[PDB]
């Protein structure tokens, strides 16, 4: 077994142009649990970033969410980067308000 | 309606790091109300819901013994699966447990669990009759073996139809302003120019509890869930849950489509028009 | 609450 994680990025409430939030990176379906997970401001990695205590699903496949706290602009571009077993290349996600 | 108590457990060996990482959760729920982490600095139990801070102090000095006890039980078995699988002191390995209890809407007990998996596979679970086990290989078959002279099941099915339903409906009272909650979605809808002939709607439902949610795209009243975008019912990190479904149409026939939103908090479903 | 006493496998 090695599954590969699924990620989303969002925030806790609707994005706005200024208000305070928290920005979240959801890393799940995952095999073994070892996972490297990054938030990232205009590229750059942040630093003080919390995460939630491991758990996983029926089908024993992981998951974690990874946040940290922010006041987002029209655009302040966030992104969250994934390594794992799994994955060549560490795989990067940008905050899309969208979704 | 229903409701259950489920403990999670994962321990993973290190023979880099040394001692294996042990982390353990438990809920009531889609609420976490205790965490323990070997990594993390307190070493205890610790609580994770407001409601469970009503246990007194022997309350967590037990479960903080009882869960370093379950660790330890748990850094054993991964020794022991290493040996009945004929693998090497090099590489990490895993071990997954989870275990716990679902009541009806009477709150009596329903239906108890305990499974086990080794690297990411089935190894050993309780069945329902919480009597007898499903061995999931033929390493397995000498647990069931063992499990059975000491009536292992007989101690779990004391526990799960006894203890865990009842500390179960004891935070159930406990929580009553939060967890008997039910948190309806907020919803609405955007829209997206793709080209000037198509377009993205997409149907939101945010700040829900518990996080079990169906949303659905219909055309004329017709199913389009092949036709739909659904992402996973992911947390917003305050106890709520959010979730989204989009469907690509036809520029001029966005009136054709609704959106619908069936929850527990909802008395009724309800239907978006764009 | 946790299991009292978890078994050994």
């Amino acid at each position: 077994i090695q599954r590969t994680p699924k990620i989303q990025v969002y925030s806790r409430h609707p994005a706005e142009n200024g208000k305070s939030n928290f920005l979240n990176c959801y890393v799940s379906g995952f095999h073994p649990s070892d996972i490297e997970v990054d938030l990232l401001k205009n590229g750059e990695r942040i630093e003080k970033v919390e995460h939630s205590d491991l758990s996983f699903s029926k089908d024993w496949s992981f998951y974690l969410l990874y946040y940290t706290e922010f006041t987002p602009t029209e655009k302040d571009e966030y992104a969250c980067r994934v390594n794992h077993v799994t994955l060549s290349q560490p795989k990067i996600v940008k905050w899309d308000r969208d979704m | 309606g229903s409701h259950s108590m489920r403990y999670f457990f994962t321990s993973v060996s290190r023979p880099g790091r040394g001692e294996p990482r042990f982390i353990a959760v438990g809920y009531v729920d889609d609420t976490q109300f205790v965490r323990f982490d070997s990594d993390a600095a307190s070493q205890r139990m610790e609580p994770r819901a407001p409601w469970i801070e009503q246990e007194g102090p022997e309350y967590w000095d037990g479960e903080t013994r009882k869960v370093k006890a379950h660790s330890q039980t748990h850094r054993v078995d991964l020794g022991t699966l290493r040996g009945y699988y004929n693998q090497s002191e090099a590489g990490s390995h895993t071990v997954q447990r989870m275990y716990g209890c679902d009541v009806g809407s009477d709150w009596r007990f329903l239906r108890g669990y305990h499974q086990y998996a080794y690297d990411g596979k089935d190894y050993i679970a309780l069945k329902e009759d919480l009597r007898s086990w499903t061995a999931a290989d033929m390493a397995a078959q000498t647990t069931k073996h063992k499990w059975e002279a000491a009536h292992v099941a007989e101690q779990l099915r004391a526990y799960l139809e006894g203890t865990c339903v009842e500390w179960l409906r004891r935070y159930l009272e406990n929580g009553k302003e939060t967890l008997q909650r039910t948190d309806a979605p907020k919803t609405h809808m955007t829209h997206h120019a793709v080209s000037d002939h198509e377009a993205t709607l997409r149907c939101w439902a945010l700040s829900f509890y518990p996080a079990e949610i169906t949303l659905t795209w219909q055309r004329d009243g017709e199913d389009q869930t092949q036709d739909t975008e659904l992402v996973e019912t992911r947390p917003a990190g305050d106890g709520t849950f959010q979730k989204w479904a989009a469907v690509v149409v036809p520029s001029g026939q966005e009136q054709r489509y609704t959106c619908h939103v069936q929850h527990e908090g909802l008395p009724k479903p309800l239907t978006l028009r764009w | 609450l946790l299991l009292d006493r978890l078994n050994k496998l």
